[PDB]
DNA sequence: CCATGTCAAGCACTGGCGGTGATACCG
DNA sequence: CGGTATCACCGCCAGTGCTTGACATGG
């Protein structure tokens, strides 16, 4: 929880917030790039960049 | 607008072999674009940039390229590899 | 969008352990900021900078100021001579064709 | 079929690499 | 004077952030 919360720190919050909402952990629903996309304003394919990114930088740390 | 200055012939010679060995070796190596320029600190359309000879390679980068595809600088680019050698003998401390 | 980065602490050491050996050797390898700049085709404000800390070096100009100098790269530049090094590892393993 | 995810290529944009060159200053 | 110091100025492109078109696949 906090651990993970501190863990997603280190990450912009935008990284933090695509993998929070691809895993379900801000609603409940593990959403698709698409919807994370139409969140964020940019395509599915920018979202798994980003997410890509973001999960590379949690497993090097 | 302005376009992007086209690299010389020789760069486009190089970035073509760099290519082929990378098409060549991606599935057995299990690469795409994006995890090479991950291992590089760099993101997937620079990686691409040089691969289709958009941008130029230089040591630092061609060699990082070699090690992560498996093969030496002097299998696409013969001139960097001369110029890593260059370098190479300012580090050799030599006799008295 | 400085359109000039400061350099590492490191950085400013390299440069002043270069600096220091320019001073040293210049007599007997009659070298000027100047005459330098020449061999590396650039001009003397460029090697200044270099010997000032004002620009970092890289791997190129290192490897030449050692050849200029008489000296191995890593008498100024111990990171800059490991990064020479790495990257003839790629020019060494692997080949084939 | 096609929603979902993956890959590679193209382009507008910019940080900062890698210098330049008077000219004034030092010993 | 031979050298050095910095001011004082910046072109340019390597890499970024995003998109687009093609494509693979479990359901
Ligand atoms: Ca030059």
């Amino acid at each position: 929880s906090e651990e993970l919360e501190k863990a997603l720190s280190k990450l912009s919050e935008r990284e933090a917030m695509v993998l929070k909402l691809r895993k379900g952990l801000i609603d409940g629903r593990e959403h698709t790039l698409e919807e994370v996309g139409a969140y964020f304003g940019v395509t599915r394919e920018r979202i798994r960049q980003i997410e890509n990114k973001a999960l590379r930088k949690l497993k090097y740390h | 607008s302005t376009k992007k200055k086209p690299l010389t012939q020789e760069q486009l010679e190089d970035a073509r072999r760099l290519k082929a060995i990378y098409e060549k070796k991606k599935n057995e190596l299990g690469l795409s674009q994006e995890s090479v320029a991950d291992k590089m600190g760099m993101g997937q359309s620079g990686v691409g940039a040089l691969f289709n000879g958009i941008n130029a390679l230089n040591a630092y980068n061609a060699a990082l390229l070699a090690k992560i595809l498996k093969v030496s600088v002097e299998e696409f680019s013969p001139s960097i590899a001369r110029e890593i050698y260059e370098m190479y003998e300012a580090v050799h401390h030599h006799h008295h």
